[PDB]
C-alpha cells in the first residue's frame, strides 16, 4: 500500500506477507463462503493494483474459481476502455497517460505509474477501481459455490 | 520530390503569418500524402478553418481535428485510421512535424509541431515533416497555450495549401 514514513513522507509499502497469509487461508478455510468478501475488503485497504495481484496470485489451487474471477476482471477492464476513450496526441510534460483497463488491473502499468494516478490531485483511484472489479468477481464465485 | 505545404495562421481571425513545411514523402509517403491532401482540401475536407486546440508552450502545438475541434475527432484520407508507417525519423528539435494519434496504428488527421527536443516521443509518434519557413510564427503561437494545453485565443489555419 501507499503509506507514510517516520519523517512524514509518502512511501509505497510492500504488502505484508501477514495480511497475505490471512487472506490465502480465508479463501482455503471458507472455500468461497460469503465471508471472503468483507475479508478481502478488510485486508486490501490502500492496496495498489500490484498489491492486489500479489494477493490473488497467492491463492493455491481453486483454479476454476480463480478463472471465473479473471474473466470478470477482463470484462470490467474492457468496459472501462469502452467508456474512457483515449484523447489524441503526445503526453504532456508532468502528466501521465490516462489509464487503460489493463493499467488498472496492473498488467501494463508499473507500480510507479499506479502510485502517480492514486496520489494525483485530482486522483484516479486505480486501486479502488480494481478492488471493485475483484469484489464483483468474488461475488460471482460466492454465488456459484454457496 | 518532397512536397511543401503552407498554413496561414490567424489569431481570433487576425493574420499572424505563414508557416511552410517540407513533407518527407521520400521516407513516409503515406503519412506525407495524408497531410498534403488535407492541406489542399482536394478530398473535399481538411485543415482549412481548423484550429490548434492544444498548445503547451515548452513542448508542442497540436491541431488537425477538423471534425470535432477538440482532440476527439480526426479523419484520414484513407477511409480509416492508418498504420504507423515507420519510425525512421526522430524528434530532433523545434519545428518537427509529427502525427498525434490515439495509440499505435491509429493515425487520422491530428498532428503536432514540436517547440522543443522531444526525443522520448521517438517510436510512439510518426515524424513526417519539418517547418521550412515561419519558425518565428510557431514561436509566436506557443504564447497562446498553457500547461495542460488550453489556448487563450482561437488559433486557426485561416488558409492552407501546397506550394
Amino acid at each position: 500500500p501507499i503509506v507514510q514514513n517516520l519523517q512524514g513522507q509518502m512511501v509505497h509499502q510492500a504488502i505484508s506477507p501477514r495480511t497475505l497469509n490471512a487472506w490465502v487461508k480465508v479463501v482455503e478455510e471458507k472455500a468461497f463462503s460469503p465471508e471472503v468478501i468483507p475479508m478481502f475488503s478488510a485486508l486490501s485497504e490502500g492496496a495498489t493494483p500490484q498489491d492486489l495481484n500479489t494477493m490473488l496470485n497467492t491463492v493455491g489451487g481453486h483454479q476454476a474459481a480463480m478463472q471465473m474471477l479473471k474473466e470478470t476482471i477482463n470484462e470490467e477492464a474492457a468496459e472501462w476502455d469502452r467508456l474512457h476513450p483515449v484523447h489524441a496526441g503526445p503526453i504532456a510534460p508532468g502528466q501521465m497517460r490516462e489509464p487503460r483497463g489493463s493499467d488498472i488491473a496492473g498488467t501494463t502499468s508499473t507500480l510507479q505509474e499506479q502510485i502517480g494516478w492514486m496520489t494525483h490531485n485530482p486522483p484516479i483511484p486505480v486501486g479502488e477501481i480494481y478492488k471493485r472489479w475483484i469484489i464483483l468477481g468474488l461475488n460471482k464465485i460466492v454465488r456459484m459455490y454457496s | 520530390v518532397n512536397p511543401t505545404v503552407f498554413f496561414d495562421i490567424a489569431v481570433d481571425g487576425e493574420p499572424l503569418g505563414r508557416v511552410s513545411f517540407e513533407l518527407f514523402a521520400d521516407k513516409v509517403p503515406k503519412t506525407a500524402e495524408n497531410f498534403r491532401a488535407l492541406s489542399t482540401g482536394e478530398k473535399g475536407f481538411g485543415y482549412k478553418g481548423s484550429c490548434f486546440h492544444r498548445i503547451i508552450p515548452g513542448f508542442m502545438c497540436q491541431g488537425g481535428d477538423f471534425t470535432h475541434h477538440n482532440g476527439t475527432g480526426g479523419k484520414s484520407i484513407y477511409g480509416e485510421k492508418f498504420e504507423d508507417e515507420n519510425f525512421i525519423l526522430k524528434h530532433t528539435g523545434p519545428g518537427i512535424l509529427s502525427m498525434a494519434n490515439a495509440g499505435p496504428n491509429t493515425n487520422g488527421s491530428q498532428f503536432f509541431i514540436c517547440t522543443a527536443k522531444t526525443e522520448w516521443l521517438d517510436g510512439k509518434h510518426v515524424v513526417f515533416g519539418k517547418v521550412k519557413e515561419g519558425m518565428n510564427i510557431v514561436e509566436a503561437m506557443k504564447r497562446f497555450g498553457s500547461r495542460n494545453g488550453k489556448t487563450s485565443k482561437k488559433i486557426t489555419i485561416a488558409d492552407c495549401g501546397q506550394l
